[PDB]
């Protein structure tokens, strides 16, 4: 599996 | 699932090259992770990211002695030349984004001693029931256990000599300062306290024994 | 500096709710995503709620989802819990968590905490506490200082505050970790002064306990 980046809003 | 495994305790000697593990599960063994350390009475602190190739960044005000690598699974933070204030719990953390929902997992954390360290021994301070609560018929006998170092006491108290087992509440050690501290206390009714020559706070730290005695006399 | 101050926290009974505040100072609070993060009596540490930078994404863990809500005020600089539904396994501190800045790294780290504000969800039942007036043994007065003790005893929840001539008295204080028996909780603070000064004058604990409202002031007495 590979890691995904966190969400933010305007990324 | 995703898991942080570490465990439970690890010891080294002041001075010393420490180095501790956090292991990935397998199917996770690329994930970049944090390190967090957590000392007595204080929030955890965060002291670095670290990712799969073994490069990482410290957060602010972390020594030089901090740094981190990787083998596979594995997550090593090492600190070099162990101090005193090194004395922590240090736990890993990791997070994904899984379908469109955020996990964070924290690892048990690896609680740290750092032995060779100059000892304190416990001072007792003793006090007697007071006549307001001897009215009620009760009595309490308090004992205070402070200025010792490492936190690992045993209290045990005595009657005329002779051991009590029953009505004794003896508190967890609590850091205070750069040592720790830790309460007794002893449940009677007025009668018993009235009828004994004697009563004894007695605590074991470290192979020494701590007697304080007081007396209904007088 | 960075500052993360919650507050909010108390006791609460099972099925109840409360509502946390974390107060941030000395950063850019709305380029943040913030999160809470809980810490159980045992200490082990549980994320329970994110929420971005401009509020836009929003998280919890199954343990909570459906029972607890996240939200921030950009305007004040505050984010906010609220939790209800309240289960006794609630129980812990409370901590405010901020994220690494999304420009250092896109990834998850929690690069600031506050101190946290504790959570108690219990049906126990409150209890002020009784405060007794602790004075040396005749044999311990004889010293060149003496100790003179307050005995906090039987009271529920946590906390009581404890000073010594109204906090005047503040130097050689002792307040000693409270044992638990029964769903009650009992303390002891001291005071070390130079024997000349006590008793020729006056020495007094304050004890306040909050969740009943109540305060004791004992003179300690020969």
């Amino acid at each position: 599996v590979e890691q995904h980046h966190r969400r933010t809003d305007n990324d | 699932q995703l898991v942080l495994t570490q465990s439970s305790s690890a010891s080294f000697s002041l001075g010393a090259s420490a180095k501790l593990t956090c292991t990935l599960s397998r199917q996770h063994s690329t994930y970049t992770i944090e390190w967090y350390q957590q000392q007595p009475l204080k929030p955890p602190r965060y002291v670095m990211e670290l990712k799969k190739d073994g490069s990482h960044s410290t957060g602010d005000g972390i020594p030089d002695r901090f740094s981190g690598s990787s083998s596979g699974a594995d997550r090593y933070l090492s600190i070099s030349n162990i101090q005193p204030e090194d004395e922590a719990i240090y736990i890993c953390g990791v997070g994904d984004t899984i379908k469109e929902q955020f996990v964070y997992v924290f690892g048990g954390g690896t609680k740290v001693t750092v032995l060779g360290q100059p000892k304190s021994t416990p001072t007792l301070t003793v006090f007697p029931p007071s006549s307001e609560e001897l009215k009620e018929n009760k009595a309490t006998l308090v004992c205070l256990i402070s200025n010792f170092s490492p936190s690992g006491v045993t209290v045990a108290w005595k009657a005329n000599g002779t051991p009590i087992t029953q009505g004794v509440d003896t508190s967890n050690p609590t850091k205070e300062g750069n040592k720790f501290m830790a309460s007794s206390f002893l449940h009677l009714t007025s009668d018993q306290w009235r009828s004994h020559n004697s009563f004894t706070c007695q605590v074991t730290h470290e192979g020494d024994t701590v007697e304080k005695s007081l007396s209904p006399a007088e | 500096e960075v500052q993360v101050v919650e507050s909010g926290g108390g006791l609460v009974k099972p099925g109840g709710s409360l509502k946390l505040s974390c107060a941030a100072s000395g950063f850019a609070f709305s380029s943040y995503d913030m999160s809470w993060v809980r810490q159980t009596p045992e200490k082990r540490l549980e994320w329970v709620a994110y929420i971005s930078r401009g509020g836009g994404y929003t998280y919890y863990p199954d343990t909570v989802k459906g029972r607890f809500t996240i939200s921030r005020d950009n305007a004040k600089n505050t984010l906010y819990l609220q939790m209800s539904s309240l289960k006794s396994e609630d129980t812990a501190m409370y901590y405010c968590s901020r994220h690494i800045y999304y420009g250092s790294s896109h990834y998850y780290a929690m690069d600031y905490w506050g101190q946290g504000t504790s959570v108690t969800v219990s049906s126990a039942k409150t209890t002020a506490p009784s405060v007794y007036p602790l004075a040396p043994v005749c044999g311990d007065t004889t010293g060149s200082s003496v100790t003179l003790g307050c005995l906090v005893k039987g009271y529920f929840p946590e906390p009581v505050t404890l000073t010594w001539n109204s906090g005047s008295l503040s130097s050689g204080v002792h307040t000693f970790p409270a044992v638990l028996q029964s769903d009650l909780y009992t303390l002891s603070s001291s005071v070390t002064v130079t024997s000349s000064t006590w008793p020729s004058q006056s020495i007094t604990c304050n004890v306040a306990h909050p969740a009943s409202s109540t305060k004791v002031d004992k003179k300690i007495e020969p």
